[PDB]
DNA sequence: CTCGTGCCTGGTGTCTTGAATCC
RNA sequence: CCCGGUGUCUUGGGUG
DNA sequence: GGATTACACCCAAGACACCAGGCACGAG
């Protein structure tokens, strides 16, 4: 292993390749055998070779390195545990990451074939065009769609309990709206006083 | 269970009782405050012994404030029941969750899991009592439980007993 | 005078005694668990529980009571929470103490290394001051190798 | 010679080793059982203390930044949480080292960040943090600045001026100051009369008054009562009123270097806005009027108007122990007059 | 006590052997080599 | 809101030139809105509490950022008196 | 709000399990300690009291007290109207009428032959005399303080409070 | 001097501090024993009672 | 009213004024402590007139203080640095 | 016990100026929250007034209690402590 | 109608190496 | 319809 | 390596960078 600067691990892999491949069948190549950094590891290079002089021929000179003579080695028993690849079913909550329901929980009603997106139920946070002629930080307070106050105030049927108001979807009450994958917790999800009041 | 315990009364003044018959206002002032009155720590206090004649001994000055503190050092009568104390009692009401048995002060509360089987509650008998052969349990019958559990709120004891045991009962 | 009325006794210090807070000790006058750095929720304000702002460690505004005491912010002093730490860590304060208590004590067992039976030993548990006697302890067990 | 192996001593690892010292031994080692008992120096779970200590202010509007100590407790907290993670899973000896030992340098710098020999903790601004142990030490931390001296109700300052027309032991104090400070006066049967009077006039006539002090603790500010004529007075009630002749103050000139840098005066009420001494009194102060200023200090009760004036009064420092002769005679103008 | 400290210190803010303001220093802090 | 009078100020939230003004008046009234009607908070700014004179001169014009901007000239005349300083 | 003798209780290592208060296991508390001392610094036994002392006692204090309020001018319901306040008449009455109902020797020259009979942990002494029984196997049962002092001759003691016991 | 060290140190030895010096009550806010506080003052109750009786509490 | 002012008062023998300058006329503060434990742990609702240290479970051996606002404040900066500064009101001996 | 007996007092028989300071301004406070006063009170109304006219007199009902320095203490009356 | 491209906002965040003398 | 308050940390120049 | 350079008052002028994401505008 190799302490680099902080973000910019993905960078000294990108030059460790850019190396050994430029180096191959030459006189001098590059005795290393694979060289990569995991997320969860952050300022930390991992780099596959036979001898040391080999790790520090790889970094000479790299600007994302710490000079100091830090690389340390790694037990055989450890190496399986480096390269470790690692829900979200249909009825389950989730909290959304994102945009003005950022921070809200959401039923996880659908999720996309292409498996890219889903499809979330959320209590709405509305004003009715009130002020037409958003952010999260001058959003509205959650409430559920009321298809009357709309009618009344600014709206399209389509089915039994089902609106599309100002282009989003609303039915019996809830938005029913796309979100990416990534754009939503589906771990260690702490329900809110306010939560287990309502749901 | 009865003591004599000899207390004290940390007793403040305004200056304006600062008079010749000073001492014998603090009198009547510490019997009002401590006669009747109950603690967890010794109990209910029944009477002051002496009360005309204590020594007050001298009144400390308040920096700042000019009011005069007494220690009042005293002896009085107090009253602390205990757990474990067998006692004779009164009883004050009868219920299906028990009866009920003014020692003095206080009532203690004796619930229907520590009361003996043959004691049955007869509310059709006139007086109501428990009426077993040869026994008599009517309000103001000698009756000898035993005090198994203490609990004070600092405001009031409450004591729980039972009945349960040998030779505890009516007689 | 400008204190409201209260009936506990009224009584100036005589005495401050200092020492260390227990583990157990800290957490029995705690008035709550802190977990969650995020000070606000969802931010629609009204300060959510176990946040470094949790309500229960007191009221710094003048429109909310602490849910503990009842009082206002003029009187209220405040309440301590607690913060459970994965694994134990020194006290930046009081390493170099840390650090002469090993020498004077087994790594194994923590027994003193010296016993009554030296005489110059049997002189120094005498000392009434606790600092100079710890020094003089460590004076001789320092050796003992 | 062999070889030596040192291995790291973790807190974890010491930690059990000192539970298992005996009574007997730990009162041999100078600690004590009940109150610092040995293995209590290393720690497990930190005190939260409320807000009142790390307040919240306000930059500009409604913007407001956090305390040092909050957004220290924030990085503590989230430290503890990689912790919770690292330990059960991906931990191979080397990963916990870096993680662990941060934990324990976020604890220390919150409580120490002036550790010899290693960089400080630092804000984004680029400043070191202000760790508790700054708070308390040096002239603007807790002890030598709120505790040893502190800033005081009830006082004033000005430019000073002599008058020869004054008599030793007075002040002449400025109608405005004299009408902001005040002294609470207990009512008596004595003076309930004269201090109607008072209240009549209010706030802004002299002599006058700001404000009536009930018993329970309840102020009456006189600026804003527009029924002020309707007020009986009650024994034991106090009144707030003005300064007024014959009022001992305490009269201060820094920096003080030996007692009679502080001695009460009785003030006299004067137009102008100077304080007036007379002036044989500027050698003790080691005063003169050049633009000096000095400061006057009002007791606030009975017990302290009597400890001025038997105690700190100006005709009792006229001889000084220093050097058993007086520190004022006649100086100046009148010196040389008189030969 | 402070009588004597303000007593011995108001005249040293007023003022071949060592004398004066240094002279003093080295009473107070005892120094052990003197000038 | 502040506890002094806002009766000085025109309706541009401005004073005008020759009023005359005491300590703890607004001179420049200014609001900012509450996050979350009754939406506002007071950013207005007195005249500081020691002081007195007139309004002289008001200059109205944007900064570099296109955001109004202000500056409001107040004078007054000092008189000497007992207290004030001179010198050779 | 009141105190007693009994200074500062400071904390200690080892903690205590013998103070919970059990009439059985003679633990009374740290207030009725069994040296305790008085307003003077005196060392005094513990005063413990039986329903006939006690009776004794309360009433005179009343009398001698109402005595002295009418300037030094027998039924219980007129010696409980000397209090002061509803809540101290209440107490009062409810502790004479209790002790009229329960105190056997009901007079003082029965009760100072009972005094002098009697006058060993002082609180055993004191339990025996409230606590009426016939036997020697009645004693032991209810009481079993008794049996731990090895005590001869509980024949005597019953027989003696029963033969002064005046018929009812 | 050595403000935080001396607490520190008063600590881990867990020392007692007799309250009896002027800068202990000073900082504690409490009359200190010096001057006008080096006694207590106390009500002569013999003394009272050479006055008449109308001034008497009830 | 700084360090210099302070030893002027105490020069004086002015002890009473001293006292009433750096409280009643400053940040004086009211606290309630155990009787038993010393620390200021004790909850107050003075309106239900109920207190209690949970630590000692001590409803009755409770005492209040008059202290400088900066003395509680220096007290509690003490316990975040796990410091025990324990209040009694009586000289044990 | 600490009380040290009449006949044995041996503190000096002057009233101290931080005495004489300390009883008239506690006196003098005593007086505003209306105490009795012992002297006739003609023209001077002062509270400080009043209490000085008590303690030349020798009016004054208060008593010293005279700290020692090992905690012992000797108490003295107004009434009987010498004023210059 | 649908894709390429610039601006605002929030979560996150650290490092190319470059005054003097008492105990 | 009472009550009603707003800032923290540094730099530079003065006053005595 | 650390420890310190008497005490008090007033005036004026400054406060957080970098990258990923969405949204709005322009062109084919
Ligand atoms: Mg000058
Ligand atoms: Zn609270
Ligand atoms: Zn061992
Ligand atoms: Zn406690």
């Amino acid at each position: 292993g190799v302490k680099v600067r902080l973000g910019k691990e993905k960078d000294v892999v990108r030059q460790i390749l850019k190396k050994k491949l430029a180096r191959e069948g030459t006189k001098n190549p590059l005795e290393i055998y694979s060289a990569f950094q995991r997320d969860s590891f952050k300022g930390h290079v991992y780099i596959e070779a036979r001898k040391a002089e080999a790790i520090n021929d790889a970094l000479k000179g790299n600007v994302n390195v710490f000079s100091n003579n830090s690389k340390f080695l790694v037990g055989i028993v450890e190496y399986k545990d480096l390269l470790r690849p690692v829900k979200l079913t249909r009825g389950s909550y989730v909290r959304v990451k994102n945009g003005k329901f950022k921070g809200d929980l959401a039923q996880v009603d659908e999720v996309l074939e292409n498996g890219l997106e889903a499809r979330l139920k959320l209590v709405p946070r509305l004003d009715y065009g009130k002020d037409l002629s958003y952010t999260s930080k001058f959003r509205p307070a959650q409430r559920l769609f009321s298809e009357a106050e709309a009618r009344v105030h600014e709206i399209r049927r389509d089915r039994d309990g089902f609106v599309t108001y100002g282009g989003e979807e609303y039915y019996e009450g809830f938005l029913y709206k796309t979100f990416r994958l990534q754009n939503l917790i589906v771990n260690s999800i702490n329900p809110t006083l306010n939560e287990l009041s309502l749901f | 269970m009865f003591f004599l315990k000899d207390l004290s009364l940390i007793l403040t003044l305004h200056p304006s009782y600062f008079g010749p018959q000073m001492n014998q206002y603090l009198r009547e002032k510490l019997l009002t405050d401590v006669e009747g009155t109950c603690t967890g720590q010794f109990g209910y206090i029944v009477t002051v012994l002496d009360g005309m004649n204590i020594d007050v001994g001298k009144g400390r000055i308040i920096p700042g404030s000019g009011s005069a503190e007494f220690e009042v050092k005293y002896r009085a009568v107090v009253w602390k029941p205990f757990k474990g104390e067998v006692v004779d009692a009164i009883v004050s009401n009868v219920s299906p969750i028990g009866f009920f048995a003014d020692v003095g002060p206080l009532n203690v509360f004796v619930s229907t899991r520590l009361i003996p089987d043959n004691l049955v509650y007869n509310p059709s008998n006139s007086p109501p009592a428990y009426m077993s052969n040869d026994e008599l349990i009517t309000k103001g019958s000698k009756v000898r439980l035993k005090v198994v559990g203490t609990r004070t709120d600092v405001n009031e004891i409450y004591a729980i007993g039972s009945i349960k045991e040998d030779f505890l009962g009516a007689i | 005078s400008q204190f409201p009325y209260s009936s506990a006794p009224l009584r100036s210090v005589k005495e401050v005694q200092f020492g260390l807070l227990s583990p157990e000790e800290i957490r029995a006058i705690s008035v709550v668990k802190i977990e969650y750095p995020e000070i606000m929720d969802e931010s629609r304000q009204r300060p959510r529980e176990g946040g470094l702002n949790d309500p229960k460690l007191g009221s710094i505004d003048r429109n909310f009571k602490c849910q503990t005491c009842g009082e206002g912010m003029a009187e209220c002093p405040g309440h301590f929470g607690h913060m459970e730490l994965a694994k134990p860590v020194f006290h930046i304060g009081f390493i170099p103490k840390i650090k002469k208590v090993c020498e004077c004590i087994c790594m194994n067992c923590g027994k003193l290394l010296l016993d009554e039976t030296n005489p110059t030993m049997a002189q120094a548990i005498r000392i009434r001051d606790p600092k100079k006697r710890f020094n003089a302890v460590w004076q001789l067990c320092k050796t003992k190798m | 010679d062999a070889q030596p192996e040192r291995k790291l001593l973790t807190p974890g690892e010491i930690l059990n080793v000192f539970k298992h010292i005996s009574p007997e031994d730990c009162f041999r080692l100078g600690f004590n059982e009940d109150y610092a008992r040995p293995e209590w120096m290393i720690i497990t779970v930190l005190p939260v203390p409320p807000p009142q200590v790390r307040p919240s202010i306000a930059m500009d509007e409604t913007t407001q930044g956090q305390d040092d100590l909050t957004h220290k407790l924030s990085d503590i907290l989230k430290a503890n949480i990689n912790v919770q993670k690292l330990e059960m899973d991906g931990s191979p000896q080397h990963i916990i080292n870096e993680v662990e030992q941060l934990l324990q340098f976020h604890v220390a710098t919150y409580m120490d960040n002036d550790i010899a020999g290693q960089p400080q903790a630092l804000q984004k601004s680029g400043r070191p943090v202000k760790a508790i142990r700054a708070r308390l030490k040096g002239k603007e931390g807790r002890l030598r600045g709120n505790l040893m001296g502190k800033r005081v109700d009830f006082s004033a300052r000005t430019v000073i001026s002599g008058d020869p027309n004054l008599e030793l032991d007075q002040v002449g104090v400025p109608i405005s100051i004299a009408k902001t400070l005040s002294y609470p006066e207990t009512v008596t049967q004595y003076n309930i009369h004269r201090l109607t009077e008072y209240v009549r006039n209010g706030p802004n006539e002299h002599p006058g008054a700001k404000y009536v002090i009930r018993d329970n603790g309840d102020r009456i500010d006189l600026r804003y009562h527009k029924r002020a004529g309707d007020i009986v007075l009650q024994y034991g009630w106090k009144v707030e009123r003005h300064l007024m002749d014959d009022d001992p103050v305490l009269f201060n000139r820094q920096p003080s270097l030996h007692k009679m840098s502080m001695m009460a005066h009785r003030v006299k009420v004067m137009p102008y806005s100077t304080f007036r001494l007379n002036l044989s009194v500027t050698s003790p102060y080691n005063a003169d009027f050049d633009g000096d200023e000095m400061n006057l200090h009002v007791p606030q009760s009975e017990e302290t108007r009597a400890e001025l004036s038997q105690l700190c009064a100006v005709p009792l420092q006229i001889v000084s122990p220093q050097s058993n002769k007086p520190v004022m005679g006649i100086v100046q103008d009148t010196l040389c007059g008189v030969r | 006590g402070v009588i004597a400290a303000q007593s011995i210190g108001e005249p040293a803010t007023q003022m071949n052997v060592t004398l004066g303001v240094p002279r003093l220093k080295e009473i107070l802090n005892v120094a052990k080599n003197i000038k | 809101l502040k506890h002094g009078t806002y009766e000085k100020l025109d309706e541009d939230g401005l004073i005008a030139p020759g009023v005359r003004v005491s300590g703890d008046d607004i001179i420049i009234g200014k609001t900012t809105p509450i996050p979350p009607y009754h939406t506002k908070r007071d950013a207005s700014t007195p005249l500081r509490s020691t002081e007195n004179g007139i309004v002289d001169q008001v200059l109205l014009t944007t900064n570099q950022e296109g955001l109004k901007f202000v500056k409001v000239r107040m004078r007054t005349t000092k008189v000497p008196q007992i207290g004030d300083k001179f010198a050779s | 709000v009141s105190t007693s003798t009994v200074g500062a209780r400071r904390r200690r290592a080892k903690q205590q399990v013998d103070d919970e208060e059990n009439a059985t296991l003679l633990r009374l508390g740290p207030e009725f300690a069994l040296k305790q001392y008085d307003h003077d610094g005196n060392e005094h036994d513990l005063i413990a009291l039986s329903l006939s002392e006690s009776r004794l006692l309360i009433r005179e204090a009343l009398k001698a007290r109402s005595r002295a309020r009418n300037g030094g001018v027998i039924d219980d319901d007129e010696l409980a109207k000397v209090t002061s306040g509803a809540v101290a008449n209440g107490v009062v009455k409810k502790t004479l009428d209790y002790l009229n109902t329960f105190a056997r020797f009901k007079d003082e020259e029965t009760c100072t032959a009972v005094d002098q009979l009697l006058h060993l942990h002082p609180f055993e002494i004191a339990q025996l005399s409230s606590l009426g029984c016939e036997d020697v196997d009645e004693a032991i049962t209810l009481i079993p303080s008794l049996a731990a002092k090895k005590e001869v001759n509980l024949q005597r003691i019953l027989d003696e409070l029963n033969r002064l016991e005046d018929p009812y | 001097e050595e403000t935080v060290e001396i607490l520190f140190e008063a600590g881990a030895a867990a020392e007692l501090d007799d309250c009896r010096g002027v800068s202990e009550n000073v900082m504690l806010g409490q009359l200190a024993p010096m001057g006008t506080g080096a006694f207590d003052v106390m009500i002569d109750e013999k003394l009272l009672t050479s006055l008449p009786a109308d001034y008497a509490p009830t | 009213f700084g360090e210099m002012e302070r030893d002027c008062m105490i020069a004086h023998g002015a002890a009473g004024f001293l006292k009433e300058r750096l409280m009643e006329a400053s940040d004086a503060f009211r606290v309630h402590v155990c009787g038993i434990c010393g620390l200021m742990s004790v909850i107050a609702n003075l309106k239900k007139n109920q207190f209690e240290c949970r630590s000692c479970k001590n409803k009755t051996n409770i005492y209040q203080l008059h202290i400088p606002y900066a003395a509680k404040l220096l007290f509690q900066e003490l316990m975040a640095m796990n410091i025990a500064p324990r209040l009694y009101t009586e000289r044990s001996g | 016990e600490l009380a040290i007996l009449k006949e044995e007092r041996t503190t000096t028989p002057y009233l101290t100026k931080y005495e004489r300071a300390r009883i008239l301004g506690t006196r003098a406070l005593q007086i505003s929250m209306n105490a009795p006063v012992l002297v006739d009170i003609e023209g001077e109304t002062d509270p400080l007034q009043i209490a000085m006219k008590e303690l030349s007199q020798r009016k004054i009902p208060l008593v010293i209690r005279r700290y020692l320095p090992d905690g012992s203490y000797e108490d003295w009356g107004c009434d009987e402590l010498i004023v210059d």
